[PDB]
């Protein structure tokens, strides 16, 4: 990286659980996958092809649930951030 | 002022997009997220030249983007009613 | 036990917008969905997959013999 | 002293599993889980009995466990020739 600038590099933590755990570590071992994030990123891709044909109806689905959510009601951005710090302490 | 309102769904996109910047990024950025997308929100409901038709979607439903986000919206008769803030990769564009 | 992955952009953001969506609960609900796929798609062909490591193995040359401090000093020379 | 080879690819099994177990856990964890390989691999050497019969896989491969993994190895005249070290989820039991 440049002096003067940091790596954007973005990882994530996730659990599993115990089965897809060791599925995942039984491919990396055989040598069939380099790393976890091999595994985990072709199983996205999966889920990322089961839905791609389907992103229209997906999001009218969404569009729906919002009207169908209740009345709306007015905006208050402080208001909101407010009840953002009342759930629990917050820094950064 | 022209008005603007958010369906509780979209009040509860907000929080999910919250919680989700605060994890990554701390309150500071987070915050900044948010207000960035009220910024938005009161543009949005100032000039009616602005939203993107997105009737291939629903009749009547408007589009916005800010930062990774869309604005869904529809046009009222004194401004806007926000139905869902989604991530741009839930976008269906029109072809 | 928790794994940290690289998704890559592109699959980070589609992870992204399924929790943001409510459509999942955490990064890692979408995970353990994609994972069942991936278990899924090779789940009827176990005796086939196994069957070609065995063969890779039997095709990987000839049989040395098991010389664990080699292997052991191998380990520790990687990275010491 | 009855025989003990691997297959390279057997060994190159070994050293993911090595890595594999140190990145979670450390040296101390690693070494130990290819002494107890290493171990069994002595037992499996030593006694002929002890091999499971995984013709209905490859006719005369022998399975035993160790740990989450199982070695896959052919009798010699002399001892074992380990074939594979492979996780347990990769197993195909007998029908």
């Amino acid at each position: 990286v440049p002096r003067g600038s940091h790596m954007s590099s973005r990882t994530m933590t996730v659990d599993t659980g115990e089965e897809l755990r060791a599925f995942v570590e039984g491919l990396v071992e055989s040598g069939d996958y380099k790393t976890n994030s091999e595994v985990i990123r072709d199983g996205l891709r999966l889920l990322q092809e089961k839905t791609a044909g389907s992103k229209l109806a997906a999001l009218r689905q969404l569009i729906d649930e919002g009207e169908q959510s209740g009345e709306a009601v007015p905006w208050d951005r402080d208001s909101f951030l407010a009840r953002m710090r009342q759930k629990g302490p917050r820094g950064g | 002022a022209n008005t603007l309102v958010l369906k509780p769904r979209a009040e509860q996109d907000l929080e999910r997009i919250f919680e989700y910047s605060y994890t990554e990024f701390g309150w500071q950025q987070a915050q900044q997220y948010i207000s960035d997308l009220d910024q938005t929100f009161q543009t949005l409901a100032a000039s009616t030249d602005l939203a993107i038709n997105y009737d291939h979607v629903r009749p009547g439903l408007k589009a916005f983007p800010v930062g990774a986000h869309i604005v869904f919206f529809r046009a009222t008769d004194t401004g806007i009613e926000v139905i869902r803030v989604l991530h741009q990769s839930m976008d269906y564009p029109r072809h």
